[PDB]
């Protein structure tokens, strides 16, 4: 009957419960001034990992994405290699988020970045993308 | 509808096809397909039936073995000509009734539906169980219709003793018999090899098949039959002729003991089968005895024949007699070893046996009921092919 | 040294005191015990009682008792009566599958982790003639995947799907008494939460206490290995890996760990106590379609000899049905670059 | 199933575990004299064409062992009759063939040693070999009138055709 | 192409990371065992969903969980004949999901085909080989679809000629 | 088989077996058969009044009146002469064969019986092929609804005769496959420059001409070399089967794809099972 | 020597004992010449004559609570107050073992298998026991069955053929909760259980709820205990709490599903017979 339409599990008490962005100007400046590797680092700075706003997350994503597009193919490696592991990890999460919004040909470049991030972070950096409870 | 449904009964050796309502199939053809052995339109370069048996540049294939589809590619194409060449039916305007071997899988039914719906866009499909159709065909003999009985389907591949309770086959009690039209022909071929000369080697099988279909019958006793022949060969030895296809010449042989020895293997399998010795009457008895007690007498009282290899004159009489003896012997020994009421054994034979299944399917596909139990194209796209796993009796 | 017991998974295993016999679960409801004869393995027993896959097996060395737990929610203690092993039921009082089990070092208790989000500490009352248990519940919020006892047989480390490694007190006064204070804390009433890792991601597949007990390490699904040092206010060192997730881990010295996981091969990790930092120094398996001894994930590892203070041989069983034996020193002379401590 | 002898009397004698059945014959041997107009040789010949196709045969009376022996032997006769031209010639060879020392129970070459009891001593041996020879002679003599079509020099193909078949897949020459 | 290898490389790497499963008895239902990615009754057992896109049309969605992984593929379909050819082919395989034990009977909304690989598969099959399969499958369906397209066209030409040359 | 045959096999074999036995002197067997043909055609072969010495073959076409309006009766009379009798109730044309009075060349009339359907269609084509030749322009188009929802339009002009087909594609995907086949027909002169020109429109007519995403309009342009007395018959045999020819090949096309799919799927399963230890 | 004679199987053996030394098929009993401590059903004809529900609770070391005993013919909900049972407050559900097995046969015949209700009854019962289970959320189960193949298990018939069972594994047992599925008027073991308790002393109602114990072969279906709990929480919510989602947390529903519950009644007598 009618009492089965309500998912009592919804209010179950045992059920598990999980526990701003980069400096726009900082980034554009490194870009404008040609400091590519510095721009990547600035963009990977302070991720929205703790805000419930898909909006701010999207801005962070766009900022990071912008940088990744600016890069000249032959420069991607050198830049990625400048990052520490926590950095490569974060970069990987941003690369996966990019994958969710193909534009012009942004995906072609995101795949090259993925090649590099993978090379520096290993398959384990991808793992940590899937394992994250708080993400970009 | 104004148009009658298409009825197709594919078998190991032959495929019976026609339109619902008719008393007999419009075509009975060999279940073979001849191809060349794909680009362009090579897949269409083929023939089926008789036209595909003697092709000089084509290789003959037999898509169906032991009564089940082995090659779907080829079965599918076989249907193309069945529909567009022989029946000449616009597949989208006719409901189709096809048949299946007992113990055909749900998987196979979906494969057939996929062909019929996805390739030919038929508006409706019904996959009937052969034994049930055979039972229904027998009502043409029996004044009280019933779908509870023991079916004896003997074609070209293997023979089956199929018990049916209230329209539903008791699958866990089916038994096979390694003797069929094919085995009988080969046996008669051997008998002729030992006695008659002049038979064109390439026509040996052909000649045996002829003698079998035109001169064989089942006798009541071997020695007595043998004696009639030796005692008055004049009235028992027949003559069969034919022509050498590679000499045009005419060839005749005497047809003798093979007449009754051929069918006899149903009763004494050992004559030609080193691995099987159970007499058909015993296989039937065993099958029925394995069924539930409550359904046993109705099964014994309605043993129905079906298929080409059940056509031998007196097959039914012999079967009934032998089975009665076995049964009477058993009930006697138990009365001694101790009052089991006598059991009524009856083997039904009718004119509609060479194509009992097809006839059964024809009468069913021409009734209002049919157009309801049939799965439509609509119900096929919406619920999927699984709908064809079950076909209401 | 690799041996194939079957092509399907070895769900779990346990060795007797002499490392003379090994008990494994061949991916089913049974437990097969194998004894070594010369350089061959011979099957000698088959404990058939569980009605679901066995998920954990532990062999108490001295009392020579085997305890098993399964997805059927049951635990049986096995005692060898003359020629065959006889099982004794243990009511865990859990409504979900048992996932892991381990005898305490003092062999008077054993803990079972389950999908009931609880840990069942079981002990035997020689008065009513059976096993009873107490549950450690709070603040567990998901399935307990692994357990490991502290050498004092009181503290207990646990890993769970709520992404945490915790240390609890499983003090059962009916069979032992007030434990001596430990760097983890001085107050240890039953169920007391001594420590809880600070990570909100990664199922903790394995946990392990060091020989002296002042350190605890664990491996999680986020491809990281961790170690908490109690002699240092419980500071946690963390190391992210470049490869697949580790499923098992164990100390081999006070500052060395050996773990194995989905990469199908064992690796080494070293802890620098002075810097409070972990380092990768691993890949002990130096060269289907793989260059590793195991041909599928390694899910269990155990010290064969030398203890965790100075291990000389350790064992690994995996989802490929293989059981391997590693010789620490042989690995050292074969891999000149190898550390260890 | 196969056709069995009905000549076993409550007082029929035995030679080995075979039935010493009466036969109407002029050839010498220990066969009792037959009064009735039908003996074990006629029975075996009347059933031949039917029994020969059989592979399995249940032995009921020691009479069945005598019936089987004559059946297998008929095959032997057919082998020989097939290649001759004239009833007379065949008569000659039925004597010669009837005289040959075929293997008897207990010896290598005699099929069915697991079925027939071996002669217990020298007397039973001589008497047994004697009964079989007598049976062979009488069988072959009668078998001749049947095989040859009144258009002599013609061993009917209605007998010749059985030359390759072997009762129970056994042979007295194998 | 210039973009095919990078796409499959990113996909392969992602499959390797996600295909790390183990047997997991249900926490919600007494003595049950279910592909957590399908029932989603325990948030903590679910991994983050990820996507690898080659462009705006071609993409792969990988959803991991502790005991199962769902992989959905958006197949390249340049025109109408390819759209129907892809759809029939995917339906064809899905009807045979049972023989294709790692196939989902229906695809996740928005995709042409989906796989459901569980711990039981990674237990009875080398996981690295299952990864190869998924990648191999992606490459081969494009080839097959191309062949079918050429086939339909090739036969249509001959069929048109055969009829016309007879007048 | 690429081209679809024109004659009905059931008709021919039923008559052949009967003639064979009549000629041999055996007593006639009773015959009763119901069967069909493409385009909703229904046939009936039987013994009128149960007289087994007589075999009747009747055909029913829902669109007969339209064929009749274009010379049908006159043509059928020319071909069948004394065999054509009063149509059987429920049918439009009936042929009657007296097993007791057969012709010398039995096989020849068996053949013509087999073409009953084709002969019913014949006249609409001869009428317009004749107009074109006598240069009589302006004559009204002919509209034949050969299927409940499909129509054929025949019209004669100064130098060509046009036959337009308004066909329907049930399965939506069949439209796509259809467009492919029609594209090859469209470019047909690249193979036979003298063959009829083919035009094709989708969803839009070249009257009550309907419109729809599943309606396709095929236009065949027949020239004097296709419509003169010498080619007339062959041309009619081809043209009146076109529609069924098109749908037959679309279906065989899907049959072929299936064989491809079985091979590919089979391949995948091999690769998968090779992943097992 | 305790002996609990059941409708379909007989359980007998000894005291102090662990599990019936002997478990064999019975059909004299139905829910005397043939027939030739003991147990008794929740409404045994006095003319015919320990209570089973009483023995069940006893083995648990309890005196009060509600017993859900489901065997082969009938299912009973037997509340027992401190010491002895109470026929008043005891109900029946005309659905149990046989019905589920019979239902499975129908379901397998619908998918295309030639099963005969009489001839293959024992065979399908084994299939039922090995593969069937109770769905927690039918909606969820339906999706798995329709969208994936994880539910498909193979079963080898006695003649060697292999068949496949999927959604029917949970569909057959669903009869226990939806009688209409098998042409039976009623409310379903769960709703039945609910009512039985509600129709009891408001004082004991809480004691009973936290003391529901299962018994019998038909209570062995994986998931049964969880389905019951979800069903009771739902009913409670709708009917007792009227709809206040915050109070649902106060519903203490503990369903004792002991490991040896298949033969819990016997398990009792034994122990209840050393005492
Ligand atoms: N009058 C007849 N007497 C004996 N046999 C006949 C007769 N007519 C046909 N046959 C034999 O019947 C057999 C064909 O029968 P049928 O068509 O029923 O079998 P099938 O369906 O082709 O094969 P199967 O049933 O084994 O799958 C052939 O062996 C044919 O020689
Ligand atoms: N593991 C199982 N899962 C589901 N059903 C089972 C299982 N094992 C047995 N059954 C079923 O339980 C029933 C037998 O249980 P039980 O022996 O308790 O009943 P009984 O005492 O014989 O009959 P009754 O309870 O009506 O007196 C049968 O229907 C049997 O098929
Ligand atoms: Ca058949
Ligand atoms: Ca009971």
């Amino acid at each position: 009957a009618r009492f089965r339409k309500v998912d009592v599990d919804e209010y179950d008490e045992n059920k598990f419960v999980d526990e701003a962005g980069p400096d726009e100007g900082e980034v554009d400046s490194c870009l404008r001034q040609g400091n590519m590797t510095a721009a990547l680092q600035a963009a990977l700075k302070n991720p929205p990992i703790n805000t419930k706003s898909q909006a701010v997350k999207d801005r962070a994503g766009s900022i990071v994405l912008k940088v990744l597009i600016s890069f000249k193919a032959n420069d991607i490696e050198k830049a990625v290699q400048s990052l520490d592991k926590n950095g490569v990890d974060l970069l990987m999460k941003y690369i996966y988020k990019g994958f969710e919004s193909p534009s012009d040909n942004s995906s072609a470049v995101l795949l090259q970045w993925h090649e590099k991030a993978l090379a520096a972070g290993g398959v384990g950096s991808i793992v940590r993308v899937l394992t994250a409870r708080k993400t970009v | 509808g104004r148009l009658p449904a298409c009825v197709v009964d594919c078998g190991t050796g032959y495929t019976k096809l026609g339109y619902a309502g008719n008393t007999e199939p419009q075509f009975i053809i060999p279940s073979c397909i001849a191809i060349k052995e794909m680009k362009g339109v090579d897949d269409l370069d083929f023939f089926i039936g008789d036209e595909a048996i003697e092709k000089p540049t084509y290789a003959t294939k037999w898509p169906i073995r032991h009564g089940i589809v082995e090659d779907w590619d080829l079965m599918e194409r076989f249907m193309e000509q069945v529909i567009f060449k022989y029946l000449r039916a616009e597949p989208e305007d006719h409901y189709f009734l096809l048949t299946e071997p007992p113990l055909n899988t749900p998987e196979n039914r979906e494969y057939t539906a996929e062909i019929m719906f996805e390739s030919f866009n038929v508006p409706g499909l019904y996959i009937a169980v052969q034994a049930v159709l055979a039972l229904a065909a027998s009502w043409t003999s029996v004044g009280e219709r019933t779908l509870t009985g023991t079916v004896i389907d003997s074609g070209d591949g293997v023979t089956h003793v199929i018990p049916v309770a209230e329209g539903y086959v008791i699958g866990s009690c089916i038994k096979h018999i390694p003797i069929a039209g094919r085995d009988i022909t080969y046996f008669i071929q051997q008998l002729l090899r030992d006695r008659e000369v002049g038979i064109p080697p390439e026509q040996s099988l052909e000649t045996a098949k002829a003698v079998k279909e035109r001169y064989s019958y089942v006798c009541p006793d071997l020695v007595k039959e043998f004696n009639k022949y030796d005692t008055d060969g004049s009235k028992w030895i027949k003559q069969y002729t034919g022509i050498n296809a590679i000499s045009k010449k005419e060839f005749s042989i005497d047809v003798g003991y093979e007449r009754f020895l051929g069918p006899e293997i149903f009763f004494h399998p050992e004559f030609a089968n080193p691995d099987f010795t159970q007499p058909i009457s015993e296989v039937v008895d065993e099958v029925i005895q394995n069924c539930p007690i409550d359904v046993r007498r109705p099964l014994y009282k309605n043993i129905v024949l079906s298929g080409g290899s059940t056509m031998f004159r007196d097959f039914g009489r012999r079967l009934q007699r032998d089975l009665k003896r076995t049964v009477d012997a058993r009930l006697k020994l138990s009365e001694e070893l101790s009052k089991p009421k006598p059991i009524d054994v009856q083997v039904i034979t009718h004119h509609m046996q060479r194509y009992a299944v097809w006839f059964g399917g024809s009468m069913l596909a021409s009734t209002p009921e049919f157009y309801q139990v049939c799965h439509t194209k609509k119900d096929y796209e919406e619920i999927g092919p699984s709908i064809c796993r079950h076909n209401p009796v | 040294a690799y041996h194939s017991f079957l092509v399907e998974p070895i769900s779990c295993h346990a060795w007797n005191k002499d490392r003379t016999q090994i008990a494994i679960c061949p991916n089913n409801h049974e437990v097969h015990i194998y004894e070594k004869s010369g350089n061959k393995w011979v099957q000698v027993h088959e404990l058939k009682e569980h009605n679901g896959q066995v998920t954990g097996v532990d062999w108490a060395p001295d009392s020579n008792r085997i305890v098993t737990c399964g997805t059927d929610r049951n635990a049986y203690v096995w005692t060898l009566k003359g020629r065959t092993w006889k099982p004794t039921l243990v009511i865990l009082r859990i409504n979900r599958a048992a996932r892991c089990v381990r005898w305490a070092p003092n062999e008077k208790k054993f803990a079972v982790g389950s999908g009931s989000r609880v840990i069942s500490i079981c002990y035997f009352e020689q008065e009513n003639d059976w096993w009873v248990c107490k549950h450690i519940k709070k603040p567990i919020r998901s399935t307990v995947l692994s357990l490991d006892w502290h050498p004092n047989s009181v503290l207990l480390a646990a890993g769970s799907c709520d992404f945490k490694c915790r240390i609890f007190s499983a003090y059962i006064k009916e069979v032992e008494e007030r434990p001596a204070p430990t760097p983890w804390g001085s107050k240890m009433p039953f169920g007391e939460l001594m420590f809880e890792s600070s990570s909100s991601c990664g199922w903790v597949h394995g946990v392990c206490f060091s020989a002296n007990g002042s350190r605890v390490a664990w491996v999680s699904h986020d491809s990281t290995v961790c170690l908490a040092d109690a002699d240092k206010k419980m500071a946690v060192a963390t190391l992210a890996s470049e490869t697949l997730p580790l499923l098992a881990v164990t100390f081999i010295t006070e500052s060395s760990l050996v773990a194995a996981g989905h990469d199908c091969f064992p690796v080494l990790f070293t802890y620098d106590s002075a810097a409070g930092k972990l380092s990768f120094g691993g890949r002990l398996d130096v060269p289907a379609g793989l260059d590793s001894l195991h041909k599928n994930s390694v899910s269990q590892i155990s010290v064969l000899s030398g203890g965790k203070a100075k291990c000389s041989q350790f064992c690994t069983t995996g989802m490929d049905g293989g059981m391997s034996i590693w010789d620490v020193r042989s690995l050292e002379s074969a891999l000149k670059d190898l550390k260890i401590v | 199933p196969a056709y069995h002898s009905s000549l076993m009397d409550p007082d029929t004698k035995l030679i080995g575990n075979m039935a010493l059945l009466p036969i109407r014959s002029q050839f010498k041997g220990p066969a009792p004299r037959e009064t009735k107009d039908t003996d074990i040789v006629d029975e075996a010949i009347y059933y031949f064409k039917a029994n020969v196709f059989f592979k399995n045969y249940e032995i009921k009376n020691e009479a069945d062992r005598t019936l089987i022996y004559i059946t297998l032997y008929i095959s032997e006769c057919l082998k020989k009759l097939q290649k001759c031209n004239s009833k007379s010639q065949g008569e000659k060879e039925m004597y010669t063939l009837g005289i040959t020392n075929f293997p008897i129970p207990g010896e290598p070459g005699f099929p069915l040693n697991a079925i027939y009891a071996k002669p217990a001593n020298k007397q039973e041996d001589e008497v047994m070999r004697a009964y079989l020879q007598q049976l062979r002679q009488e069988t072959g003599l009668r078998l001749c009138e049947k095989v040859f079509d009144p258009q002599n020099d013609k061993p009917s193909k209605w007998w010749t055709c059985f030359v390759k078949r072997q009762f129970m897949n056994k042979s007295l020459s194998g | 192409t210039a973009t095919l290898r990078p796409y499959l490389s990113a996909v392969r790497a992602t499959l390797q990371a996600a295909l790390c499963l183990e047997n997991f008895s249900s926490q919600v239902v007494e003595r049950h065992n279910k592909p957590e990615v399908e029932v989603r009754s325990s948030k903590e057992l679910l991994l983050q969903p990820v996507t690898i896109s080659r462009n705006e049309k071609e993409k792969v969605l990988i959803e991991g969980s502790i005991n199962s992984v769902r992989v959905s593929i958006a197949v390249k379909q340049a025109d109408e004949i390819e759209k129907i050819l892809c759809h029939k082919f995917m339906r064809f395989m899905m009807m045979r999901a049972e023989n294709f034990f790692i196939l989902r009977r229906k695809p996740v909304e928005g995709y042409d085909i989906s796989f459901l690989i569980t711990n039981f598969h990674t237990e009875q099959m080398y996981k690295h080989k299952l990864v190869d399969f998924v990648i191999h499958f992606m490459e081969e369906i494009d080839k097959e679809i191309s062949e079918m397209k050429l086939s339909v066209n090739a036969r249509a030409r001959i069929v048109a000629e055969e009829f016309l040359k007879n007048f | 088989m690429i081209l679809l045959e024109v004659n009905n096999r059931i008709i021919e074999e039923t008559l052949a077996l009967k003639f064979e036995n009549a000629a041999a002197g055996n007593k006639p067997e009773a015959v009763e058969v119901t069967f069909a043909d493409f385009d909703g055609v229904l046939y009936h072969i039987s013994n009128p009044n149960g007289d087994k010495t007589k075999v009747m073959v009747s055909i029913s076409l829902k669109f007969y009146k339209e064929l009749q309006a274009h010379g049908a009766d006159e043509l059928l009379k020319r071909v069948y002469g004394s065999y054509l009798v009063n149509p059987e109730s429920g049918y439009n044309v009936s042929l009657l064969y007296d097993l007791e009075n057969l012709p010398a060349s039995k096989d020849s009339i068996v053949h013509q019986a087999g073409m009953l359907k084709r002969n019913c269609f014949a006249s609409v084509f001869e009428k317009y092929f004749q107009f074109q030749e006598e240069g009589k322009e302006g004559e009204n188009r002919a509209v034949i609804h050969y299927r409940d929802d499909e129509t054929m339009y025949v019209e004669s002009k100064k130098d060509r005769v046009t036959v337009v087909f308004s066909t329907v594609f049930k399965d939506d995907d069949d439209v796509v496959i259809g467009k492919v086949f029609m594209q090859e027909f469209k470019e047909g002169r690249r193979a036979s420059h003298t063959a009829p020109q083919v035009l094709f429109s989708h969803r839009e007519p070249p009257t009550d001409a309907a419109v729809g995403d599943n309606i396709g309009y095929i236009t065949f342009v027949l020239f004097p070399r296709h419509t003169n007395a010498s080619a007339r018959d062959n041309t009619i045999n081809l043209i009146h089967t076109f529609r069924d020819y098109l749908h037959y090949h679309i279906k065989c096309s899907k049959a072929y794809i299936h064989t491809r799919m079985r091979a590919k799927t089979s391949d995948f399963l091999k690769v998968l099972n090779r992943a097992r230890p | 020597v305790v002996c609990d004679n059941g409708t379909g199987f007989v359980k007998c053996g000894y005291a102090g004992s662990n599990f019936p030394e002997h478990i064999f098929p019975s059909y004299p009993m139905e829910n005397w010449d043939d027939m030739k401590l003991l147990t008794e059903p929740p409404m045994n004809p006095t003319k015919n004559r320990a209570i089973q529900a009483v023995l069940t609770l006893y083995a648990q070391g309890l005196l009060t609570g509600v017993v859900v005993d489901s065997g082969d013919g009938v299912t009973h909900i037997c509340p027992v107050y401190e010491g002895f049972s109470l026929p008043h407050l005891t109900r029946r559900l005309d659905i149990a073992g046989r019905d589920i097995t019979r239902y499975l046969i129908k379901l397998l015949l619908l998918r295309g298998y030639a099963f005969n209700h009489s001839a293959d009854f024992e065979t399908v019962r084994m299939i039922k026991e090995k593969l069937c289970y109770v769905g927690y959320n039918i909606e969820q189960e339906q999706k798995l069955a329709l969208e994936t193949t994880v539910l498909v298990e193979s079963y080898t018939l006695p003649d060697g053929r292999i068949i496949k069972v999927g959604g029917e594994r949970f569909e057959a047992p669903e009869a226990l909760f939806q009688p209409h599925l098998i042409n039976v008027e009623g409310v379903g073991v769960a709703e039945l259980l609910f009512n039985t308790i509600q129709a009891a002393d408001i004082d004991t109602r809480s004691e009973f709820y936290k003391h529901i114990v299962l018994s019998g072969g038909s209570t062995m279906y994986p998931g049964l205990p969880s389905r019951l709990e979800r069903e009771l929480k739902q009913l409670y919510l709708e009917r007792v709490l009227k709809g206040d989602v915050e109070k649902l947390s106060k519903f203490k529903i503990r369903i004792e599903d002991p490991p040896r519950r298949k033969h819990m009644v016997f398990l009792g007598g034994a122990v209840l017979a050393d005492i």
